[PDB]
RNA sequence: UUGGCGGUACUUUAUAUCCAUCUAGAGGAGCCUGUUCUAUAAUCGAUAAACCCCGCUCUACCUCACCAUCUCUUGCUAAUUCAGCCUAUAUACCGCCAUCUUCAGCAAACCCUAAAAAGGUAUUAAAGUAAGCAAAAGAAUCAAACAUAAAAACGUUAGGUCAAGGUGUAGCCAAUGAAAUGGGAAGAAAUGGGCUACAUUUUCUUAUAAAAGAACAUUACUAUACCCUUUAUGAAACUAAAGGACUAAGGAGGAUUUAGU
């Protein structure tokens, strides 16, 4: 049996979202994919230093925004710009995403050295797809 | 190609819901906490460096790397003293230079000089800075200035400014008479701090000051020294304090500016207003019309930062244009500001509000509503979010022009702004709507939104155990229900009176009187009659017996009622 | 906005220099990327783009490449049991032609700067010039 | 601190053979031909072999940049076939997908 | 009682909603593309909604959608009584009102048709709807035992005599049969600048392809890629298959063909000219003989290809010796 | 290395074990290690205006800092104060009555049946346990099958009773089956005076006989615990 | 006591279905459901089920979008970039014609990518192609130039091919072929006492 | 360079502007230990001498 | 009342399958490679089906975890009586899988029963019902089909993996940690898989798989061995390739077994 990225059948009462739901075979046909650079077009370069960046902005968003995340961020590099869209829970105060937004964009723009720009939709709880 | 999105908070803003400034505390309190995120983030780049040291970026990017403020040459030379200088540092600057003369090694003139730049600039103090000032007469600044060997036109320039800057005015106009006895020749930088420190000066004659300001420009001329923007600014500027004598030689001043080929600038004009329109002016009767002529002048000029009053200027010209109530010329105040990129020079957080708000406050009393309802949409929320009066002269505007079917709306987007427990504003809603009588549909709306200014109340109460219902509302609450087929609901309220102790009016009594005899409930009809009993109000018999003649009472009513009249 | 609109609008400084401008006979525009609705939109939104500053614009679709590898599905050992992955790679060729060094410009920068994520643009320009002066003359 | 000692070893390798780069190409240059004395070619044998044990760049191994794994490893992404199937299966390599067909 | 979210249901005020929002939706939409709204249709949307939110999920039902609640929205989702409750059918309480109401009407019409008392072959190459078909007009969902039963009861209908009424009324549930004739599509005859007829077709076989160009009048001289054919193939059984198409028609030694064929190998690429000549030969013979040629096998393209080989084993189908045990 | 650490639900279901080959066939215990954490504290104890601190504070616009290690040291003592407090919170709760026996659930209260299908609330009627029975039965699942049936008793204490009985795999469920079930089969009682039955009564039903007496007031009930009950 | 902040209704609500979209969208953003005004759904739907809604749908946040260029934007920026572009000679109006005025074709390769660096090593190569039919050349010369540019001659087109990438730059590989033309073309005419050995 | 980033996010967990869950769960565990006398001794003062 | 297995051996069933049918192999010789054994100062894990060209899409040094010998003791990090640990338990686990398996089941919430340890079907219908998970469908192999891929729930084997990484518990901290140098050998042995040959439907040569000219049993076919040269990579040839001769055995391979529709 397959395990990989399956979140399996409980009893009826776990929420899983829409990207939980759907496993590895369903990527490109019922769901995209969360990064979108051009590394890994054919002929083109520094495939592994994308990859790279992203593991790191993965753990830093949420060590930075700790329990304040609904979902998987998405990461969309233009040019040298990077664009980071998270779904994040309303559970903090209104300031204190505009202390996290700056801080957080200041620091990874001097860190790679590129134009880093976070953009934040926030939702009143988790969406669920379904109950598995 | 773009335009402003009328429906979206200023891009500054973090664009969602949640997100969204309510209020002016949270629109600054929103951008205080992005700067101080800002802040945190240089902070740890700045003081762990060696992490933010690889450069990855083709083309290499200077403004993304760590600074460095510290002095990095350890040896005591001349060049060691001119790095201090360019990182700013005055103490360290002072210790070396003062080491470099203990050991007597020869320091350039113009390193001195550089060295009195910095001191007499921030006047002998480390720079203003965070992280985890008047002249004093025994200074590093003075001390080093006699040490000099050899004194340069530059020297004395430099002090003179410094001096001036940190308020030493006195001292200052000394320095300048030792450079003219020396037979240096200034500057037009120290030629305008001259002129700043005789204005500042109290002088017990005006004739007598004004003829000295004019005789440092004669200097000017005699040391062939060509005037520039600041120093006509600088002299206008003191002009502000007379107001009743500045008048002419204020208007001297602009015709003297474009003789010589000097472009008046925004701030040349935002001197000339205040001199001209006085805020704290009592012959409001006749004033000036030279605010009609300057528009005229400037109209579809740019403009762009030559002073730094430029800002001051359109908050001024709005002002003047709401003390006269003429709505013509703001409009052409705000088209200037719309000319190219003018909108640059609105102003700063304390003077965008003040713009717009005299502005859209002149708009809803001098417009017509369908004109004043389409730069509401405009202006707000997308330029400024308006406090709570914005709203009731709003509200005003729409009394005026019998169209008081929009002030439901008004309200919900009142709520928006943060004004949905405020205490005047929610009495002007009702007021309004339950001034005067109205269809049946109207009626029906006015009553929805009476019950959604009954909730803030309500909510409100039930947080604060001491909370007190003012009197009036209660008054427009119940009218409107019983008006808007919500009757049932008015009977309820019709207790809270008592609850909270609140005197009923003699009209809203009788009021419900009238509801009764429609409906032929005499129970109904004799619940009045409790509550008037209850105040002692003398109507309270009168309307009793009132009762006994429009409705039929039972026996069993005519002691429950007697009981109530006796009361 | 209903009521308030600017009023004269600042305009970037375009002047006319002396030197002479460049001609491009063609210019290729190789855009790739994993999505075909992606290059559909930008396909469009090009050959708009073209069709409205006067250049003229062919389109033709390169056939497309996937890269397909195996690797093993176990952390240890069962040699037999692989799982393979692959990249698509779609291509959308723009082929305009007779175009001067300004009109060449200001469109890739237009069109360079609205490159969607994820999508590598691959320009080959093709100019045209005169002969050297040296080899005008034969020159013994 | 690098994932273990094995992928701090290599890393110094890998900045040795860098710094000795164009020395070992120099030297190495006099030993592949045919033109120069055989005296000189068999001296320059000699000083290539002085040279430090980590300064040959057929030392470096290729190894997982996040687990240091010495075999599997892909090089396009320096990953181990373990690590790149976790981050292909979860959709957060741009575009890769699985392969049908 | 389980944290399973309870059965999510529309109410006629709710998708009432779902449809004012879906036509301020068009007008917002027709405002972006510049477009009049009043002309503005579903086909315009669906094209919109591609350009502005372009996705490439192979699968369609995952991708954005801007449709009219009644696509969407599960129809069978509809108030069945008033406020007062007093169901609105007289068949509500059964389940199935709507299929006991059709079932309640060709039982009546049956009965007046056998009380008040010809070739029952009105329609033709007709057949009866598919259950899903019949579903989607009841609005509700059927059993294979319903199904079956209605059927019957429909058949019954037609044995007994009909009048213009029934025969509309059992037409409502009869659907065109597809049609899907395998004729051959013959190909249009072209003419030269000398003005000779001549026809062209492809043909593919494994990887090779091949474009025919027969001559109505020959003398069989037939060139492949610019060579005889003789000399291209000098194996004797791909001779034979270029023969088989004119030799079936006893037409050799009366047409010029002149081939392409790249792409294959030697056999691969005969069998491409061969369906590639059979089908350009079509425009100068008979339909009669054309479905004699599709008979034969000359007009079908062979769909066997190389399969892909499979990871863990030796090939397409061989297996790894399974190590002795 | 940055790069080998997991997240906090990946760590635990590691350590807990619960899925495994042991747990299913034949203690730790999880805990939450963000519960106490405010967001912008750290133990170098640095102010951060905006995020940990007050933005302004009388007025001022307030500037980074950081605590003292005298402060510093109280802050984190207090935290750990705190800590202990839940974990004795934890450890506390309200006890609820025994039935019958302190480890039997003969005669123990479970509330109120649940609300009706139009908001038809049961707050006055109360419900009690008779008998739970744990009985296992041989399916594939688990090859010996786990049940719980659960008899139960309501009434409203006037007049008005019934009993049901719930079987499920939990014993929570079956608590929730036989407690709606019950609200559907109530029988009403006829008491005279309010206090005691009409008449003696003598029944045999199955195997097992019943005798009751009515009796005068203030005899109480003298009665099997279930009948009591 | 805590008091959870109340988010504001999407502003969709507030915006006209006569608005000025491209002043919405500026530029390229994400999907923001508070500002896009179009009941979109996105999502496989569950049995009985409907696509997800645009609230909280991360698949509609991971499209990149169009909202930014529509055609009603688009029409709205080459209006302004048209003073930018200048115009293509009229003369020129086929390929032979420019064949005939301007013979030598310089070939330059750009590569837009997502990264930090814009660097790629392949931008630096250049291809010049010229015919020699355009070039003067004797019949002697015509023969001496074919033999030595070797491979780089094709008859069918009679196109010389000088394909330049040593040098680091661009400008430099490109001036290097303008170099190698000229020392072909010269050396060409040039007659050797062995030519006449051949 | 592995140095950096658990340099810095450590550095970022001590300012409190970073939460590293799986460094707070090694963090109490450590502490259980030495409360059970499991802890880790001091060097040159080993079991063997 | 159930669950089980007993001899369920009985009737239908499998479909490249149990036997039969068919084709090419394995089993013999030579080598290549894994394993066991012997054996070495000198890894570890996998090791019936479901291990044995397995982790390795890869070991001359490095890799490396092994052995011998010499050396270091706050010993990668911002801080830490700390760093580090391929140290024991896969019978504490996460993670990723094998297997039955493209098997068909897993079934929550309600409702009913003269009490229920359980059961709940009849279609010309008799208490069952309205929802999930898997299957189907859908999508991929760029028309269409078919086929192939992918998919395949819950359990079964405490199956495999603490040595991808992370981690519970226990163990080592002048040593079970870190680094340097040199080694990590072999077979009168067994066995698994692969490769080549044994030839005439062949060998060599030119073309090209068309055709032709030669060779054709003692070395004719026939060595990817040993040995001898040159060459490529490398600092290092102990590696690989290309020639040179030397050439031995092998003459189509017992019971038996593998794959293919
Ligand atoms: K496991
Ligand atoms: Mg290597
Ligand atoms: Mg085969
Ligand atoms: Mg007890
Ligand atoms: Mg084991
Ligand atoms: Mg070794
Ligand atoms: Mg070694
Ligand atoms: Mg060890
Ligand atoms: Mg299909
Ligand atoms: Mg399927
Ligand atoms: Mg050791
Ligand atoms: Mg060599």
């Amino acid at each position: 049996k397959n395990r990989a990225a399956r979140v399996r059948v409980a009893k009826g009462n776990k929420p899983v979202s829409y990207e939980e739901a759907h496993a590895p075979h369903y990527i490109a046909h019922r769901k995209g994919w969360l990064s979108l650079h051009t590394g890994n077009l054919d002929g083109e370069d520094h495939a592994a230093e994308r990859t790279l960046e992203d593991v790191f902005l993965r753990k830093f968003m949420m060590g930075t925004f700790p329990g304040c995340l609904a979902d998987q961020i998405v990461l969309k590099r233009r040019a040298n710009q990077v664009d980071i869209c998270a779904l994040v829970l309303r559970q903090l105060p209104a300031h204190k995403f505009y202390f996290l937004v700056g801080y957080s964009e200041t620091l990874l723009s001097h860190f790679y050295k590129c134009p880093v720009r976070l953009h934040l939709q926030t939702v009143p709880s988790k969406v669920v797809y379904k109950y598995i | 190609t773009v335009n402003r999105d009328p429906t979206a908070a200023p891009y500054v803003f973090h664009d969602d819901p949640y997100l969204i400034p309510t209020s002016a505390l949270e629109s600054r309190s929103f951008l205080l906490a992005k700067k101080s995120g800002e802040t945190a983030a240089k902070f740890i780049i700045n003081s762990y460096p060696k992490y933010f040291q690889k450069d990855i970026a083709e083309p290499h990017i200077p403004c993304l790397m760590p600074e460095y403020f510290e002095p990095q040459i350890e040896d005591v030379s001349e060049a060691a003293l001119e790095e201090r200088i360019r990182l700013r540092k005055v103490r360290a600057s002072v210790d070396m230079f003062d080491q470099l003369l203990q050991a007597g090694t020869t320091v350039s003139l113009e390193t001195t000089n550089s060295l009195l730049d910095l001191l007499c600039y921030y006047g002998d103090q480390e720079p203003p800075a965070d992280y985890p000032g008047p002249w004093k007469a025994q200074n590093n600044a003075e001390r080093i200035f006699a040490l000099m060997p050899e004194k340069n036109a530059r020297s004395y320039c430099t002090m003179i400014r410094g001096m001036v800057k940190h308020r030493a005015y006195a001292q200052a106009l000394n320095v300048y008479t030792e450079l003219l006895n020396n037979r240096l020749s200034a500057d037009v930088y120290t030629f305008n701090a001259l002129i700043e420190a005789k204005t500042f000066i109290l002088n017990e004659k005006f004739e007598e000051k004004w003829n000295d300001i004019l005789d440092l420009l004669k200097h000017m001329v005699a040391q062939k020294v060509k005037p520039n923007l600041q120093t006509f600014n600088t002299i206008l500027k003191g002009l502000r304090k007379c107001y009743s004598l500045g008048r002419i030689p204020a208007l001297q001043i602009l015709r003297e500016m474009k003789h010589i080929g000097i472009e008046p600038s925004l701030a040349t004009y935002h001197h000339i207003i205040h001199l001209f329109y006085p805020r704290d002016l009592s012959a409001i009767k006749m004033p000036s019309l030279i605010i009609y002529d300057i528009m005229n002048e400037l109209e579809g000029r740019t403009f762009s930062p030559q002073d730094l009053d430029d800002g001051r200027f359109f908050q001024l010209a709005m002002s003047v244009c709401s003390s006269l109530r003429d709505l013509e010329l703001a409009y052409q105040v705000h088209r200037l500001l719309n000319t190219g990129d003018n909108r640059k020079l609105v102003g700063h957080d304390p003077l965008r509000k003040v713009y717009y708000s005299k502005f859209f406050s002149l708009i809803c009393s001098l417009e017509q509503i369908d004109v004043t309802l389409k730069w509401y949409k405009d202006l707000i929320p997308s330029v400024f979010l308006p406090h709570y009066q914005i709203f009731i002269g709003l509200l005003q505007a729409l009394d005026v022009a019998n169209r008081l079917e929009l002030v439901p709306q008004i309200w919900k987007d009142s709520k928006e702004y943060s004004h949905t427990f405020r205490d005047a504003l929610r009495e002007e809603v009702l007021m309004l709507m339950a001034r005067d009588k109205h269809p049946p549909e109207l009626q029906v709306a006015f009553a929805d939104c009476a019950a959604d200014i009954k909730s803030t109340y309500e909510d409100q109460s039930a947080r604060q155990p001491a909370f007190d219902w003012p009197a009036n509302p209660l008054q427009y609450i119940a009218v409107l229900f019983l008006r808007g087929g919500r009757s049932q609901e008015a009977w309820k309220m019709l207790e809270l009176f008592k609850k909270h102790k609140k005197i009923p009016r003699n009209e809203l009594l009788e009021e419900f009187m009238d509801t009764a005899k429609a409906s032929g409930s005499t129970a109904l009809a004799i619940e009045v009659v409790k509550l008037a009993s209850a105040f002692s109000l003398p109507i309270g018999e009168s309307l009793a017996q009132r009762v006994v003649m429009d409705f039929t009472v039972d026996p069993e009513q005519k002691e429950a009622l007697g009981n109530l009249t006796e009361l | 906005l209903h009521v308030d609109v600017p009023k004269d609008v600042t305009r970037p400084t375009i002047t006319t220099s002396d030197e002479p401008d460049t001609l491009y006979k063609r210019l290729s525009i190789l855009v790739k990327a994993h999505d075909r609705a992606v290059l559909d939109s930008y396909e469009y939104f090009a050959v708009l783009a073209a069709k409205e500053l006067g250049i003229s614009i062919k389109v033709h679709e390169p056939p497309r490449k996937i890269e397909r590898f195996t690797l093993l599905k176990s952390v240890h050992i069962f040699k037999k049991h692989r799982v393979q992955y692959e990249m698509r790679t779609l291509y959308r060729c723009l082929e305009l032609k007779h175009l001067t060094g300004s009109t060449a410009s200001v469109y890739l920068e237009y069109i360079q700067r609205n490159l969607p994520e994820g999508v590598a643009m691959e320009v080959t320009k093709t100019q045209i010039q005169q002969l050297p002066e040296h080899i005008k003359e034969p020159m013994w | 601190y690098y994932v273990d000692w094995r992928m701090l070893r290599d890393l110094k390798r890998r900045k040795m053979a860098y710094e000795y780069a164009d020395e070992r190409l120099r030297i190495n240059s006099l030993r592949k031909n045919t033109i120069l004395p055989k005296d000189l070619q068999e001296m320059a044998g000699d000083e290539i072999a002085a040279l430090p044990r980590d300064s040959c760049p057929v030392r470096i191994r290729n190894r997982c940049v996040m687990t240091s794994r010495p075999r599997g490893v892909k090089r396009r992404w320096r990953l181990s076939r373990i690590v790149f199937r976790h981050l292909a299966d979860h959709g957060l390599l741009s575009g890769v997908q699985r392969a049908i067909w | 009682n389980v944290q399973a979210s309870r059965q999510e249901s529309y109410t006629e005020d709710f998708i009432k909603k779902q449809i004012e929002e879906f036509n301020i939706g068009k007008r917002h939409l027709a405002n972006m593309m510049g477009e009049d709204p009043e002309t503005f249709a579903e086909e315009d949307i669906d094209r919109a909604i591609a350009y502005l939110f372009p996705s490439g999920l192979f699968e369609k039902r995952a991708r954005p959608m801007m449709k009219h609640p009644e696509h969407i929205f599960p129809k069978q989702r509809a108030t069945q009584w008033g406020e007062d409750g007093r169901p609105f059918h007289f068949l509500f309480y059964t389940g199935k009102q709507s299929y006991y109401s059709l079932m309640h009407d060709v039982y009546g019409k049956v009965m007046q048709l056998e009380k008040h008392r010809a070739e029952s072959r009105d329609l033709i190459g007709s057949r009866w709807l598919i259950k899903e078909e019949l579903e989607e007009m009841l609005v509700e969902k059927l059993s294979d035992e319903d199904y079956a039963q209605f059927i019957r009861l429909l058949e019954k209908l037609l044995t007994l005599p009909c009048g213009p009424a029934e025969e509309e009324f059992v037409q409502r549930f009869r659907r065109s049969v597809t049609i899907q004739s395998k004729k051959q599509l013959i190909e249009p005859v072209q003419y030269d600048e000398q003005g000779m007829a001549f026809s062209t077709s492809e043909g593919r076989r494994k990887s090779a392809t091949a474009q025919a160009v027969v001559y109505e009048h020959g003398s069989g001289k037939i060139h492949v890629n610019g060579v005889d054919y003789l000399i291209y193939f000098p194996i004797t059984q791909d001779r034979e298959q270029l023969m088989f198409p004119f030799h079936f028609l006893d037409r050799l030694e009366r047409h010029d063909v002149t081939c392409t064929v790249s792409g294959g190998g030697r056999s691969a690429q005969a069998g491409a000219i061969r369906l590639a000549m059979a089908r350009a030969l079509c425009s100068f013979v008979t339909e009669d003989e054309v479905e004699w040629m599709r008979q034969a096998g000359l007009l079908t393209p062979d769909p066997r290809i190389r399969e892909r080989k499979k990871p863990g084993q030796e090939g397409a189908r061989r297996k790894f010796t399974w190590k002795k045990r | 290395s940055f790069f080998t650490k997991l997240t906090a639900e990946e760590l635990w279901k590691g350590a807990l074990a619960e899925t495994g080959a042991g747990a299913r066939k034949g203690k730790k215990k999880r805990k939450d290690l963000n519960r106490g954490q405010i967001i912008g504290e750290g133990r170098s104890g640095f102010l951060w205006p905006g995020l940990n601190v007050p933005l302004i504070k009388s007025g001022v616009v307030q500037n980074i800092g950081q605590r003292s290690k005298e402060e510093q040291q109280k802050v984190e003592a207090t935290m750990v104060e705190q800590r202990e407090e839940w974990d004795r919170k934890r450890k506390i709760k309200v006890k609820r009555e025994r039935g019958w026996s302190g480890n039997t659930w003969g005669g123990v209260s479970i509330g109120p049946p649940d609300p009706g299908p139009n908001g038809e609330t049961y707050e006055d009627f109360d419900t009690r346990i008779l008998e739970v029975r744990n009985v296992f039965n041989m399916t594939a699942k688990e090859g010996r099958k786990k049940s719980v049936r659960v008899l139960v008793a309501v009434g409203n204490g006037n007049g008005a009773a019934g009993f049901a009985i719930g079987k499920a795999a939990d014993r929570g469920d079956a608590f929730r089956k036989a407690k709606n079930r019950a609200i559907h089969y109530l029988h009403y009682i006829e008491r005279y005076e309010g206090h005691t039955i009409f008449h003696d009564i003598s029944l045999r039903f199955k195997r097992t006989q019943i005798r009751m007496k009515k009796q005068p007031r203030g005899y109480g009930l003298r009665c099997h615990r279930a009948i009591i009950t | 006591r805590p008091m959870r902040r109340k988010a504001l209704p999407p502003r969709t609500e507030k915006m006209d279905t006569d608005q000025d979209w491209p002043s919405v969208y500026p530029t390229a953003a994400p999907f923001k459901p508070s500002a896009v005004p179009l009941p979109v759904r996105m999502g496989y739907p569950v049995k009985k089920g409907v696509p997800m809604a645009k609230e909280g749908n991360l698949e509609l946040l991971k499209i990149p979008n169009f909202l930014h260029l529509t055609p009603v934007a688009i029409k709205r920026h080459c209006a302004a970039l048209k003073d930018f572009c200048t115009e293509w000679p009229a003369a020129l109006d086929s390929d032979e014609k420019c064949e005939e005025h301007f013979p030598v074709e310089i070939d330059t390769a750009d590569y837009v990518s997502s990264g930090p660096s814009i660097r790629n090593p392949k931008a630096r190569a250049v291809t010049l192609r010229v015919k020699l039919s355009s070039l003067n050349l004797d019949n002697h010369a015509k023969k001496k130039l074919i033999k030595l540019v070797g491979e780089r001659y094709c008859k069918a087109t009679d196109v010389l091919t000088i394909t330049t990438d040593r040098c680091p730059l661009k400008r430099q590989n490109y001036d290097y072929a303008v170099y190698l033309l000229t020392v072909l073309y010269h050396e060409s005419w040039k007659t050797e006492d062995w030519e006449n050995s051949k | 360079n592995h140095n950096t980033y658990f340099a810095l996010m450590g550095n970022l967990r001590f300012l409190g502007l970073y939460r590293d869950e799986h460094q707070d769960f090694k963090d109490e565990q450590r502490r259980l230990k030495k409360l059970r006398g499991k802890g880790k001794p001091r060097k040159g003062e080993g079991k063997r001498a």
